[PDB]
Protein backbone atom coordinates (compact mmCIF):
# COMPACT_ATOMS: atom_id res chain seq x y z
CA UNK A 1 0.00 0.00 0.00
CA UNK A 2 1.18 3.71 -0.33
CA UNK A 3 0.39 6.11 2.25
CA UNK A 4 -1.30 10.05 0.84
CA UNK A 5 0.71 13.26 1.07
CA UNK A 6 -2.18 14.58 3.48
CA UNK A 7 -1.98 11.45 5.77
CA UNK A 8 2.32 12.11 5.97
CA UNK A 9 1.83 15.58 6.76
CA UNK A 10 -1.01 15.11 9.43
CA UNK A 11 1.52 12.48 10.70
CA UNK A 12 3.88 15.26 12.07
CA UNK A 13 1.58 17.50 14.35
CA UNK A 14 1.22 21.80 14.54
CA UNK A 15 -2.05 22.32 13.18
CA UNK A 16 -4.13 24.90 14.17
CA UNK A 17 -6.73 24.51 16.78
CA UNK A 18 -10.08 22.51 15.76
CA UNK A 19 -8.05 20.60 13.09
CA UNK A 20 -7.68 16.94 14.27
CA UNK A 21 -3.92 16.73 13.65
CA UNK A 22 -2.96 19.71 16.00
CA UNK A 23 -1.00 16.46 17.70
CA UNK A 24 1.15 13.95 16.02
CA UNK A 25 -0.76 11.34 14.45
CA UNK A 26 -0.10 7.68 14.35
CA UNK A 27 -1.60 5.04 11.77
CA UNK A 28 -1.83 0.96 12.50
CA UNK A 29 -2.92 -1.38 9.14
CA UNK A 30 -5.05 -4.10 9.84
CA UNK A 31 -6.32 -7.14 7.09
CA UNK A 32 -9.14 -9.37 7.12
CA UNK A 33 -10.25 -12.39 5.58
CA UNK A 34 -13.20 -14.20 4.69
CA UNK A 35 -13.11 -17.76 3.86
CA UNK A 36 -15.12 -20.71 3.18
CA UNK A 37 -15.00 -23.97 5.36
CA UNK A 38 -16.89 -27.46 6.12
CA UNK A 39 -17.89 -28.68 9.50
CA UNK A 40 -19.21 -32.37 9.47
CA UNK A 41 -21.95 -33.50 12.03
CA UNK A 42 -22.15 -36.99 12.94
CA UNK A 43 -23.43 -39.16 16.06
CA UNK A 44 -23.86 -36.56 18.24
CA UNK A 45 -20.04 -34.82 17.63
CA UNK A 46 -18.55 -31.90 15.57
CA UNK A 47 -15.63 -31.63 14.05
CA UNK A 48 -13.60 -30.08 10.56
CA UNK A 49 -12.84 -33.06 8.20
CA UNK A 50 -10.33 -30.75 6.65
CA UNK A 51 -9.36 -28.11 8.58
CA UNK B 1 5.50 -11.67 -48.46
CA UNK B 2 2.46 -13.42 -47.91
CA UNK B 3 2.68 -11.90 -44.17
CA UNK B 4 -0.85 -9.01 -43.80
CA UNK B 5 -1.46 -8.50 -40.54
CA UNK B 6 -5.32 -8.10 -40.34
CA UNK B 7 -6.51 -11.20 -39.44
CA UNK B 8 -7.41 -11.31 -35.90
CA UNK B 9 -6.88 -15.23 -36.12
CA UNK B 10 -5.28 -15.40 -32.64
CA UNK B 11 -3.89 -19.12 -33.33
CA UNK B 12 -5.55 -20.88 -30.04
CA UNK B 13 -3.52 -20.13 -27.25
CA UNK B 14 -0.10 -21.97 -25.64
CA UNK B 15 0.00 -24.96 -23.00
CA UNK B 16 0.92 -23.83 -19.80
CA UNK B 17 3.44 -27.23 -19.52
CA UNK B 18 4.88 -26.69 -16.01
CA UNK B 19 4.69 -23.58 -13.30
CA UNK B 20 7.97 -21.54 -12.85
CA UNK B 21 7.54 -22.01 -9.05
CA UNK B 22 6.88 -25.68 -7.79
CA UNK B 23 4.20 -25.79 -5.13
CA UNK B 24 4.90 -27.44 -1.67
CA UNK B 25 2.64 -30.36 -0.12
CA UNK B 26 2.00 -29.29 3.63
CA UNK B 27 0.73 -31.81 6.01
CA UNK B 28 -3.36 -32.98 6.61
CA UNK B 29 -4.04 -31.83 9.86
CA UNK B 30 -8.13 -33.22 10.39
CA UNK B 31 -9.97 -32.67 13.58
CA UNK B 32 -12.27 -34.19 16.36
CA UNK B 33 -14.37 -37.61 15.80
CA UNK B 34 -16.94 -39.49 16.70
CA UNK B 35 -14.77 -39.70 19.93
CA UNK B 36 -13.95 -36.04 20.34
CA UNK B 37 -14.10 -35.56 24.08
CA UNK B 38 -17.78 -34.61 24.70
CA UNK B 39 -19.53 -34.33 27.98
CA UNK B 40 -22.40 -36.02 28.16
CA UNK B 41 -22.95 -37.52 31.85
CA UNK B 42 -25.95 -39.98 31.57
CA UNK B 43 -24.65 -42.34 34.10
CA UNK B 44 -22.24 -40.61 36.75
CA UNK B 45 -22.43 -44.26 37.87
CA UNK B 46 -22.32 -45.26 41.39
CA UNK B 47 -18.78 -46.67 43.12
CA UNK B 48 -19.79 -49.52 45.86
CA UNK B 49 -17.19 -48.99 48.57
CA UNK B 50 -15.74 -52.68 48.65
CA UNK B 51 -14.06 -51.49 52.66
Amino acid sequence: VTMSPESVVAAAGGGNNNSGYNEPQRFALVVIAVNHNVIRIMNGSMGFPIL
Amino acid sequence: GANPFRPPLAHQGLSKAHVVKTAVSVANRSAGAEPFVTRNDPRALAMELAN
